[PDB]
């Protein structure tokens, strides 16, 4: 018994001239207010990691690049998808330094805060400081698998 | 007497919302698809509650909350669905994690916030991604009676 | 915090009902001659009160008390006077003298009795025979907030 | 700002094989329940001391002798009326020992509990014990005039 509109508000992460936002999954009637929050935080790029339960037509009509990169639940992202992530942030962070990139799963306690966590470890921040930062922003971030993956992976790519 | 309630207010600092909540199954809730007829309106009357949650397709997915004043000039002659009234007024939902101390969410209640609080707990108990599970509702009266009893 | 409410519950033993009452002039009351139309029914809705006194020809002469559940299947289409509903259900009136300590009438509230109490004081201040003057109303919420504030 | 149906319940006084009841003033719609209380306490005789605000027809139809003995408010009873009182109680107490006689003013904190107080001082009970008995039964019995009159009057008539 979980909720859809009962999750807490999206969280903004700022680190080393980078701005992310972890948020949750909307539903057809909601996206007016959701993308309202998107434009509020200044997000130019949204990465959907859960299954498609909303129409990308509105959010792309507002002028937000949306990227359907799903993978199985409870699992770490594949290497293809972390590639795409890192390069994506290189491009969209090269186009406007200070732009917020947003990412969402069912609720922002899954693969989305994992991807922003990898993005945090590659920008120079420690693993413990990263995970404690993210779940200090919204409690209960990741499962055991995602945390072990988060520890056992090494950064090199600016 | 006054002593027992002193130990009450002092025990607020330990007991969590999860000790005082009422599970979703037992809460009086309204489907967003219900229509305010004589029957349901009468149920809201004799419910003993002034703030009633309105869910959508599942008791867990609590969309909005209906205050008793929202029914001011509603007539069942027009079969009016309560979702219309839900988009008439906008009462904000108040959420609270299960392990919140009672003194705290008490001060939250007194700090203007609605006397009703939806209780959530994180659920890692599964190989999928963590999510917030809706346990139930906690109200001002629950805490007050936690001190006066 | 919890200390302030400890001094609250401890100060219940001193403060009288007369310190916490609300005078009759400010109380929301219903004339027994009113008819439950859309307007008055809506006022009861947006009143924020579930138990409302019903007086006869004078705010001081409180005859009965109307609970929110009494309005269950009442329709304003039939111009129904509330006095009919008053003789439908019979909720007993709870009376309390002005100088009653708050802890006491608190325990009275918890002992089943209605959460509303009509406050009376004897008035020898006149050459006529002593009589009971109605000062106003005191409710559970008044005392509870006397401890949580 | 006083009440009519908001006065507390009637009080029964028992002393030296005598049974009184002090009660309040009814109104046309109420006397069914009032005389219901009368028959509950076993009253055979009712003495109205306030003005007439109810019809004596019902209460006399139930079989209760009612006696309109009014006098001015806040004042002690005239000597005629205390005569009538004492003799009345001699007769109705001679007809059925243990019968309750009831008396009422506006609310039973006036001339009615005064008359039962005189009836108490004439049956052998002290003044202080009498007044403290009555207003211990219902608080705030009499004014200064009624209490001074109650002290300055002497009993002889069994
Ligand atoms: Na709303
Ligand atoms: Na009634």
């Amino acid at each position: 018994k979980a909720g859809f509109m009962n999750r807490p508000a999206p969280v903004e992460i700022s680190y080393e001239n980078m701005r992310f936002l972890i948020t949750h999954n909307p539903t057809n009637a909601t996206l007016n207010k959701f993308t309202e929050e998107l434009k509020k935080y200044g997000v130019t790029t949204l990465v959907r990691v859960c299954d498609a339960t909303y129409d990308k037509a509105p959010v792309e009509k507002e002028g937000i690049h949306v990227l359907d990169w799903p993978f199985d639940d409870g699992a770490p992202p594949p290497n293809q998808i972390v590639d795409d992530w890192l390069n994506l942030l290189k491009t969209k962070f090269r186009e406007e330094p200070g732009c917020c990139v947003a990412v969402h799963d069912v609720a922002g306690l899954g693969r989305a805060p994992v991807l922003v966590a990898l993005a945090l470890i590659e920008c120079g921040m420690k693993y413990e400081d990263a995970v404690q930062f993210i779940r200090q922003k919204r409690r209960g971030a990741f499962n055991s698998k995602q945390l072990l993956y988060l520890e056992k992976y090494r950064p090199k790519m600016r | 007497g006054p002593l027992n309630m002193i130990q009450g207010v002092l025990e607020l600092r330990c007991r969590t919302v999860e000790d005082v909540l009422t599970p979703l199954e037992d809460c009086f809730m309204l489907d967003a698809s219900t229509v305010l007829d004589f029957g349901v309106l009468a149920s809201i009357m004799q419910s003993g509650h002034t703030r009633i949650p309105v869910y959508e397709e599942e008791r867990s997915n609590i969309v909005d909350m209906l205050y008793l004043k929202d029914l001011a000039f509603v007539d069942p002659e027009d079969c009016t669905p309560l979702s219309t009234i839900t988009r008439f007024y906008n009462h904000p939902l108040h959420f609270v994690f299960n392990d919140t101390k009672l003194d705290a969410v008490l001060e939250e209640f007194k700090r203007g916030k609605s006397h009703l609080a939806i209780v959530q707990k994180v659920n890692n108990e599964g190989e999928g991604d963590p999510f917030y599970e809706v346990l139930g509702l906690v109200t001002l009266e629950d805490v007050i009676e936690e001190i006066i009893r």
